[PDB]
């Protein structure tokens, strides 16, 4: 189901959000956008050529809750490969352990496929993710500039 | 009065993570909230050293010398982290 | 608010205990029924 | 900050007790809860407080090598080591003087433990596949029974008659002391199911339960009921580790029962919640083998003794 | 005035046909109830008479209201502005009562004129100030009722896991006093063995008088 | 907006200052020396503690017909036909619900008895399994 909006300290852009390949995810990332959970919820993990991950509240990383309670199962196809950049993407842990966190693709990265299940792609302000992609971070990809996400929600 | 409950509760504010990058630990927590992964893509390649993890080690002195010699002059040994043997 | 839900509650009360009734009694009878 | 509900009186969460010279091979909490007895490779005995500063207020010395199992006797007030020195010695504690020093074992005095209900009776297990028992105010040993392999581990029961004791031999036996007034008794309960050597015996809160830890790298669980199941094995606990080292890893049961902590050989505390089987604590920052581990008497600290040359001291949070 | 004689809801869901039994207990349980009233109101508080003793004017109010029995609209036949009839025309003090109700209505549709005319010169934004208020308290109500619901669910909620947090235990402590009972039936096979072991002293007695 | 016991608008806005709750200026008058306390729930009050909440309400707009002595009478009929149409009626709702409320009450009495008797049926098998 259509345009889902994150606005972004570094800017804001736009992802659709795959209804049949993927409902569950989807369904996912439609509610959380809604109830105000992405929000703050900053930038933790951006890696140039491999990814921008997002999602946790926390900061930390480890853990973000879904709207069934806690994990959920994967919905990899032989359809949905992660290609190009601009492609959302849940992360997991492993099989069949995704949270509330995504990633958004800054690259094809196919040795993703498989174990990362996609769910969108960014509609409208790629602009914001190249840019976000090549932002300052730390020994460990964390942002040195805090890249919060001010404000997500369906539109 | 059994109207309507949810599974919202017991989740948020509880479960109590470590930042992704922090070695130590303060505070005794359970197995799911100090341990279970950080998250996402393997990535393209957090560690201690620079090329892998260096840590502490304390053994008696024998079982360092009797397995660096068991592998060092017989060719076979135990693994020092505890999984089987080594080599033929 | 509290009558009504109350003998919601005391059916519930007598539920559980006639339960543990026949939980009782099936104890007893699995119990001759050995001996 | 963070505010996460501090359970005991203890400064912090997790204190390190620093100190010794040597591997720490057992430690001992003692009844009341504000001592601890620490017995360290050094072959020297560190008596730390548990609260206010953690104070080694007394270093008792007087073995002449590892001393390798510590406990408390039922007061409190003295304190059984056993050692590598092929010496058992009972102390005072608040005084710093050795009462009771006997040696009757050939070789490395592996286990002891003290009888908690009774007379000041203690059972030693050692090298020299014998287990003896050994009355506080005669000078010779009440007991003495021989099995044909080292003995790694031994516990006195809780009802005060029988003894446990697990070693090389691939299975644990229970024998009758009472039973035997004489030089070659033969066991009265064979505990089979770990696939090879034991190396730690407690003895349940209840005393129809018996902790057995294996270089089988398997924690088992059996009951000692006299009147029990043909397989007297009830629980089975995966997750620690025992390695080349082969060091005196042992159990323990939590003041209540509820959970169950082994010392292991990765470095790692565990503790598991008896009922469902399953960990419920894997705390790091051990250096070396974990040798064993205490719960303490009336709070649910835990206390960890490593072959690292110190000891960790915190509670448990969930 | 019974103190939480409760077994949990969230845990202890009533089956499908043990309504009708449950029921039925019920109803056994009120034939031969102690004091079966149905109008047990005797011991609610006396809900009393409409308090308006010293006014006499709601004391008529009441007791005609209770028949229902409506008031007149008033004076409809007036209204119709008529000067003295037949048998009233020719009386002059009857056209004082026609200079009365003719010239009353005529400075009644007046003024009325005048509050018409008053208004839709100026009254347009004072309704438009009364309806968004009236919009104010809709809004401010439905909010309160927001707010009831998130307060009262939270509670709900916390409720829910208490339960949770005791029908587990609850039920644990049962399945041990079943283990318990098995228990029971090992020591009774330990009392045929109190037998068996009398039976077989009953052989060192025989061998002593032997 | 409106005084709690009135349930419209007050044209002479009043708070206690004590309570909470916002008030007819005569009805609460006559009400705090008519039982000596707060009507909202029966605290103690006095009169002077009454606060003049008065921000000029004038605001109560003239309808279509009610713009007329005529019209403004009429309606004033049909008002207190209508107040004094929804009081009986309370009245007897007030009487068919006490009804109900006694009639649960008891029903709520036959189950405690119920579960005191049933409570002594599971006791007492529980207490013989026991052999």
């Amino acid at each position: 189901a259509p345009l889902v909006q994150i606005d972004t300290s570094m800017g804001s852009f736009t992802v659709e959000l795959y209804y049949k390949h993927a409902p569950r995810t989807c369904k996912n990332f439609e509610e959380l956008a809604k109830k105000g959970y992405y929000d703050g919820t900053i930038f933790h993990r951006i890696i140039r050529d491999f990814m921008c991950q997002g999602g946790d509240p926390t900061g930390t990383g480890r853990g973000g809750e879904s709207i069934y309670g806690g994990k959920f199962e994967d919905e990899i196809t032989r359809d949905l490969k992660h290609t190009g950049a601009g492609i959302l993407s849940m992360a997991n842990s492993g099989p069949n352990t995704n949270g509330s966190q995504f990633f958004v693709t800054l690259a094809p990265t196919p040795w993703l496929d498989g174990k990362h299940t996609i769910f969108g792609r960014v509609t409208s302000g790629m602009a914001v993710i190249k840019r976000l992609g090549n932002v300052q971070t730390d020994n460990l990809d964390r942002p040195v500039t805090e890249v919060k996400v001010i404000r997500a929600r369906p539109v | 009065l059994v109207l309507r409950g949810n599974e919202a509760k017991s989740l948020g504010e509880v479960r109590k993570l470590q930042d992704a990058g922090a070695r130590k630990v303060m505070y005794n927590l359970p197995v799911e909230d100090m341990h279970a992964p950080v998250l996402g893509p393997a990535h393209p390649y957090l560690k201690n050293h620079f090329v892998g993890h260096v840590e502490d080690a304390h053994m008696h002195p024998i079982h360092f010398e009797q397995q660096y010699h068991n592998f060092h002059a017989l060719g076979f040994g135990e693994a020092p982290s505890g999984i089987g043997v080594v080599g033929k | 608010s509290h009558a009504l839900y109350q003998h919601d509650a005391a059916t519930r009360v007598i539920a559980r205990l006639l339960k543990e009734r026949d939980e009782a009694r099936a104890a007893l009878a699995d119990m001759k029924q050995q001996y | 900050k963070e505010g996460i509900t501090r359970t005991s009186n203890l400064s912090a969460p997790i204190i390190q007790l620093s100190g010794h010279a040597g591997e720490v091979f057992s430690m001992r909490f003692s009844p009341d809860g504000q001592c601890i007895a620490s017995g360290s490779f050094d072959k020297t005995i560190f008596l730390w407080r548990t609260y206010d500063e953690n104070e080694n207020y007394n270093v008792i010395a007087g073995h002449r090598n590892a001393v390798l199992e510590v406990h408390w006797f039922t007061d409190g007030e003295a304190l059984l080591s056993c050692s590598a020195d092929k010496t058992a010695r009972c102390w005072d504690a608040e005084t710093g003087a050795p009462i009771k020093k006997m040696g009757e074992h050939t070789a490395v005095v592996n286990s002891c433990c003290p009888l908690r209900r009774g007379a000041k009776v203690f059972v030693t297990g050692a090298d020299d596949s014998t287990v003896k028992v050994w009355d506080m105010r005669v000078k010779k040993s009440v007991h003495t029974l021989r099995s044909e392999f080292p003995v790694c581990a031994v516990a006195f029961a809780d009802a005060g008659d029988q003894v446990y004791s697990g070693g090389v031999d691939n299975a644990i036996k229970v024998w009758d002391l009472r039973r035997g007034g004489g030089a070659d008794v033969e066991p009265s309960m064979l505990l089979k199911g770990h696939s090879d050597s034991v190396t730690g015996l407690r003895v349940s809160p209840d005393g129809g339960h018996l902790l057995s830890n294996a270089m089988d790298n398997t924690l088992r669980e059996w009951d000692v009921r006299p009147y029990a199941p043909p397989n007297r094995c009830t629980k089975v606990f995966t997750g620690h580790m025992h390695n080349f080292e082969k060091n005196l890893l042992r159990c323990d049961y939590a003041a209540d029962g509820s959970k169950v902590a082994c010392g292991s050989a990765d470095r790692m505390v565990y503790i598991w919640d008896t009922s469902t089987r399953k960990l419920l604590y894997k705390l790091p920052g051990h250096s070396g083998s974990v040798n064993e581990v205490v719960f303490h008497s009336k709070e649910p600290i835990v206390a960890s003794a490593s072959s690292d040359k110190t000891i960790f001291l915190g509670e448990l949070t969930q | 005035n019974e103190h939480l004689v409760d077994a949990l809801p969230y845990v202890d869901s009533v089956p499908p046909e043990l309504k009708p039994h449950v029921e039925a207990l019920i109803e056994e349980e009120k034939r031969r109830s102690t004091k079966l009233p149905s109008d047990y109101l005797r011991e609610m508080p006396s809900v009393r008479a409409p308090k308006f003793d010293d006014h006499p004017v709601l004391k008529t109010e009441y007791e005609r209201v209770r028949n229902k029995e409506p008031m007149a609209p008033l004076d409809s036949v007036r209204y119709r502005l008529e000067p003295p009839p037949q048998a009233r025309r020719g009386d002059v003090g009857a056209w004082k009562s026609s200079l009365d109700n003719a010239a009353a209505q005529l400075e009644h549709q007046h003024l009325r004129i005048l509050n018409q005319e008053l208004l839709l010169k100026y009254g347009d934004k004072a309704w438009r100030a009364q309806v968004a208020l009236d919009e104010a308290a809709v809004r401010g109500l439905e909010a309160q009722l927001a707010a009831l619901r998130k307060e009262t669910d939270g509670l709900n909620r916390e409720r829910k896991l208490q339960q949770h947090a005791a029908g587990s235990e609850l039920s644990k402590l049962e399945r041990q006093y079943l283990s318990q009972v098995r228990k029971n039936a090992d020591i009774e096979r330990a009392c045929d063995r109190l037998e068996d072991a009398v039976a077989a002293m009953e052989a060192e007695l025989d061998t002593h008088i032997r | 907006m409106f005084c709690s016991i009135s349930g419209t608008v007050p044209e002479q806005g009043v708070v206690s200052t004590k309570s909470g709750h916002l008030f007819e200026k005569s009805l609460i008058e006559k009400y705090v020396r008519e039982t000596g306390k707060c009507p909202v729930t029966g605290e103690p009050l006095s009169t002077e503690d009454l606060l003049p909440l008065k921000v000029n309400k004038t605001v109560k707009p003239r309808t279509a017909p009610a713009t007329s002595i005529p019209g403004l009478l009429s309606l004033f009929h049909d008002e207190w036909d209508a107040n004094m149409l929804e009081l009986h009626n309370t009245r007897t709702q007030l009487h068919q619900t006490r009804q109900e409320l006694s009639h649960a009450l008891y029903q709520h009495d036959a189950a405690t008895r119920v579960i005191a008797r049933l409570l002594k049926e599971r006791d007492e098998a529980r207490a013989a399994l026991a052999d």
